[PDB]
């Protein structure tokens, strides 16, 4: 195939994303949930991590690491210690509301892929890190919880498989770098979250220093639909390497933001026109789109007219899928402000650890703040630059690199603006 | 079969400590947690 | 401010203690960590303490600190780096408004003012009566519906000046308000019509592949 | 046969697993810069001033913490390592004060030291700087917490060779404190180590505060008699007065480390 997009619901994952059926255990059974699940799990964690790896799946968490390879290094003899499976329900980048929608109207879709993914790792249990903002939603996921352990689908013999295996859920309490795999994992501990640096990688040393895998919501629930449909079925979607469906998110500058269920390597354009109902004010009124959540950098109109929304795609674009939280903003937009606004989140969120981010990304707002009123000369602009790299690769996660990013987004497709701004303000002074 | 109500309502009745009740409740369907050994690292 | 100074309403003698049914409740928290890792608990017992108390004076932090055998600077530690804690008293209603920039594109900005307006306070303030207390927070994971708040547990979505009056109005009189979008739709489809999902979902076993 | 090899600057040495690249560096003498790594204490890998190249890796390693692998050559003087502490030493410096001339460390600092090896000459820092209030954590020991780098070595000590859980960080982000956070005295029989482990002059010995500089003082190797353990020490004299005392290593008796009644 060489044309993408056009998903037919029959081929849709999450079947419930808008809510309009029941969010529950029978409902979801009712869906396909929950149907054959002791004979995946009798299959064996090599057949599991087999059809995942045919399957092309890539993290869906921001940094799309091969899915099935990673889940393989959990694939070892135990050595006494506990082996655990980590959902990441932080969901906590700037654009991305995706992974919500999963836990509050597909929880056991979430629950379900627990238990295979957990299989396939021979996990004991597995801790579903949610953001503590997400209340309401967390107390919808304790009670499929409940329904599945009632049920005898979860906890002791689940499926009647002769496996055992424990969901937790645990709130955070208001921090964007607890999305990060370590950091998240420094948070149950009882911690800050802090990033740890690499080595040890957590399917060596995680989560109470013992071997745990770390996934994104919508990574795990759908890895028990590629079981039963099978890893062949999964990657006929999207283009060689960039398999599958993908949950996209379109806000800001579009007549009807939403969450949609579309196939990867659509068309960036083809996806805000049929799903979002177009730019604001036409396509013609398209100034900038952030394609993969604020932590991509931005591509310009021209840009945007062609590019396919898939990891390689965009990454040739310079930029990247990040969590495909298409941000858009129209020719009405203080693009300078836009992204000034991001630095500042990414400012507010830094964990403070290490030198490069606690002191650079704080440098890297002031200036931006500048740049806002055009209170700098033009010469500024590429010092900016080059703190940016300053901080790029230099930390110790990749909220560094994050912040970095949107910066050198701005400078590259939109530096006429920034020098039109400092002379705007020199001659008003 | 119908596709126009929206059916995830009950979380306009959750409270305060609807959450933790649930954990709660679920204690009693738990495996018995792994030990490391010690009451604690600085034991 | 990042550092404590006693006074006679936040001080070590401050009275604080977890209730009976709040001792339950914490026991099943630390039940969900291996042994030997009691520290895990600091997080869900300290949100606990907020629960009960609304705030976290530094006596809740030492009482924390107690019950899990932690040092009690390791839960001061905890308690200023997560956002979600208070360590002042907070109003009955914490009104927390998403300014990051998918929110700012959809004109969060209104929404501030208009608290701002109807409540005749300013950003990070208190109201005398001490029923609301205003802040500003990055995404809240609800960008495609915004501009949006969250008040304590609820989100309020789709907001506009005059939805987001009508909820503080609401507050005012006792009532609450339910959660949600604001504007017509009921969570994160597509206004105007669904342009996916239209259709009734597959059952059981479709599309299964053979072997299973 | 348990040793591997792997080259510094294409230099072969012969080190045992577990060796971290800033220790293989040490076999043939090259110091790698460093802020928050002390051998004595836990590893942190937070200040980043010890990011070095490996050659034919596209991105620069934590030699403090990174551990060596066999065949990799280290290259602790390459373009990629120089820039990569410049850009860490311009942001150690973005917000450190101008407080050398009545800062006590002044003449025997490691982040003037390194600036002065590994950093540029100039800066192009035009904001303004953060300023941080002051902690009361006893008489023996001020703190001016506007000069403190944040490198957690007084938190690692005070924990782990203390045995005090008393210091931690408080706040996020650039606004990250070192203290208590309530009002309280960090008494303890090694709490005057920290001065010496702090690399910079935000913990100071109160007793010594503005006497002395260090090139003017004489150093006196002697040993300590307030106890049994006799550790080793150097006397700092000037002129004719004792001006402070300084312990001496010795791994057999008290490492680096001395008692406050010592001290
Ligand atoms: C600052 C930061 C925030 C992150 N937030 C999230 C998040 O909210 N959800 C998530 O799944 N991954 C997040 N990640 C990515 C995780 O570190 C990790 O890559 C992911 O959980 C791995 O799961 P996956 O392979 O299925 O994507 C974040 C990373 C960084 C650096
Ligand atoms: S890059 Fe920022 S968030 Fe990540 S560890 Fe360093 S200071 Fe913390
Ligand atoms: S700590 Fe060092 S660099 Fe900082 S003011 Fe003191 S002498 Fe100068
Ligand atoms: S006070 Fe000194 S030793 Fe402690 S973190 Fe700051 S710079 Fe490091
Ligand atoms: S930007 Fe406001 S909820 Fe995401
Ligand atoms: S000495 Fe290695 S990061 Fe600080
Ligand atoms: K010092």
């Amino acid at each position: 195939k060489t044309s993408f997009g056009s998903l037919k619901d029959e081929d849709r994952i999450f079947t419930n994303l808008y809510g309009r059926h029941d969010w529950r255990l029978k409902g979801a059974q009712s869906r396909g949930d929950w149907y054959k699940t002791k004979e995946i799990l009798l299959k064996g964690p090599d057949w599991i991590l087999g059809e995942v790896k045919t399957s092309g799946l890539r993290g869906r968490g921001g940094a799309g690491f091969p899915t099935g390879l990673k889940w393989s290094f959990m694939n070892k003899p135990s050595d006494g210690r506990p082996k655990y499976l980590v959902v990441n329900a932080d969901e906590g980048e700037p654009g991305t509301c995706k992974d919500r929608e999963i836990i509050r109207h597909d929880p056991h879709k979430l629950v379900e892929g627990c238990l295979v993914g957990g299989r396939a790792m021979g996990a004991r249990a597995a801790y579903i890190y949610i953001r503590g903002e997400f209340y309401n939603e967390a107390s919808n996921l304790q009670v499929a919880i409940r329904e599945a352990y009632e049920a005898g689908l979860i906890g002791k013999n689940a499926c009647g498989s002769g496996y055992d295996f424990d969901v937790f859920v645990v709130r955070g309490a208001g921090a964007y770098i607890c999305g990060e795999e370590t950091a998240l994992i420094e948070s149950i501990e009882g911690k800050q979250g802090k990033p740890r640096l690499k080595p040890p990688f957590p399917a060596d040393v995680g989560v109470f220093g013992c071997p745990t895998t770390v996934a994104n919501v919508e990574t795990v629930a759908v890895s028990p639909t590629i079981c039963r449909r099978g890893g062949a079925w999964f990657a006929s979607f999207g283009r060689e390497r960039n398999s599958g469906t993908k949950l996209f998110n379109i806000s800001g500058h579009v007549n009807n933001p939403c969450t949609v269920e579309e196939e990867m390597s659509v068309p960036l354009k083809e996806l805000i026109e049929k799903h979002a109902g177009g730019v604001t004010g036409g396509w013609d009124n398209l100034l900038a789109v952030i394609p993969g959540g604020s932590s991509t950098p931005l591509i310009p109109k021209s840009v945007c007219e062609t590019v396919l929304m898939d990891f390689d795609a965009l990454i040739q674009a310079q930029t990247g899928l990040g969590t495909a939280a298409v941000i858009v903003m129209d020719r009405s937009t203080d693009i300078v402000k836009a992204i000034a606004r991001l630095i500042e989140f990414y400012k507010h969120e830094s964990c403070g650890q290490c030198t490069p981010c606690r002191e650079g990304v704080d440098w890297m707002n002031k200036v931006m703040a500048r740049f806002v009123r055009g209170d700098a000369r033009p010469a500024e602009i590429d010092s900016l630059w080059e703190i940016s790299k300053q901080i790029e690769g230099h930390t110790i996660c990749a909220l560094g690199d994050g912040a970095a990013w949107p910066v050198q987004g701005l400078i590259r497709h939109f530096r006429p603006e920034l020098e039109e701004r400092m002379q705007q303000f020199a001659q008003q002074h | 079969f119908d596709n126009t109500t929206y059916k995830n309502l009950q979380h306009h009745d959750y409270s305060t400590y609807t959450f933790l009740d649930l954990n709660l409740d679920l204690s009693k369907f738990r495996m018995p947690q792994p030990s490391s050994g010690r009451e604690s690292p600085r034991h | 401010l990042f550092v404590h100074r006693d006074t006679p309403e936040n001080n070590p003698e401050t009275p604080f203690d977890f209730t009976p049914e709040n001792y339950k409740r914490i026991e099943a928290i630390v039940k969900n960590y291996p042994e030997g890792h009691k520290a895990a608990a600091v997080l869900p017992v300290l949100d606990l303490a907020q629960r009960q108390n609304g705030w976290l004076p530094i006596s809740a932090m030492n009482k924390v600190a107690e019950i899990l055998q932690v040092p009690p600077m390791r839960v001061y530690e905890v308690a200023t780096f997560y956002t979600m804690y208070n360590r002042k008293p907070v109003g009955k209603y914490h009104i927390q408004v998403c300014t990051t920039t998918p929110c700012m594109l959809r004109n969060s900005d209104s929404i501030l003012e208009a608290i701002q307006k109807k409540l005749g306070i300013k950003v990070g303030e208190t109201t005398p009566d001490k029923l609301f207390t205003l802040i500003e927070v990055e995404c809240l994971g609800a960008c495609v519906n915004a501009p949006m708040v969250q008040i304590n547990d609820n989100y309020y979505e789709d907001l506009t000046p005059k939805d987001i009056e009508e909820i503080i109005d609401e507050l005012k009189a006792g009532k609450i308000p339910k959660p949600g979008p604001r504007s017509g739709r009921f969570s994160c489809e597509p206004a105007g019509g669904l342009t996916s999902l239209t259709e009734p979902p597959k059952g059981p076993g479709f599309g299964v592949q053979a072997g299973l | 046969s348990n040793l591997i090899e792997v080259f510094v600057d294409g230099q072969s040495v012969m080190v045992e697993p577990g060796t971290t690249v800033l220790q293989a560096c040490e076999k043939v003498g090259m110091q790698i810069p460093r802020f928050c790594y002390h051998e004595r204490l836990s590893v942190a890998g937070n200040c980043r001033m010890c990011l070095v190249e490996i050659e034919k890796a596209p991105k620069v390693v934590a030699a403090c913490a990174m551990p060596v692998m066999k065949g990799w050559n280290i290259l602790t003087n390459s373009e990629k390592t120089k820039k990569a502490r410049e850009g860490v030493m311009e942001f150690l410096l973005a917000n450190h004060p101008l407080d050398c001339p009545i800062c006590d460390q002044g003449g025997e600092c490691d982040l003037q030291d390194q600036s002065m090896m590994f950093g540029s000459d100039r800066s192009r820092f035009l904001e303004g700087k953060r300023a941080v209030e002051d902690k009361n954590i006893g008489p023996l020991v001020k703190t001016i917490m506007t000069r403190c780098i944040q490198c957690t070595r007084c938190i690692r000590f005070a924990s782990e060779i203390a045995g005090v859980d008393d210091l931690g960080t408080t706040g996020r982000g650039n606004d990250m404190q070192v203290g208590t956070y309530i009002e309280k005295m960090f008494m303890s029989e090694l709490s005057g180590n920290i001065i010496d482990i702090c690399p910079v002059g935000a913990l100071t010995s109160k007793p010594y505060a503005f006497t002395a500089r260090p090139w003017e003082t004489r150093k006196t190797e002697s040993i300590d008699v307030m106890d049994a353990v006799g550790s080793n020490i150097v006397v700092s004299t000037r002129t004719g007065e004792v001006m402070r005392i300084l312990p001496r290593m010795h791994e057999d008796i008290n490492e680096e480390w001395i008692s406050d009644k010592t001290r």
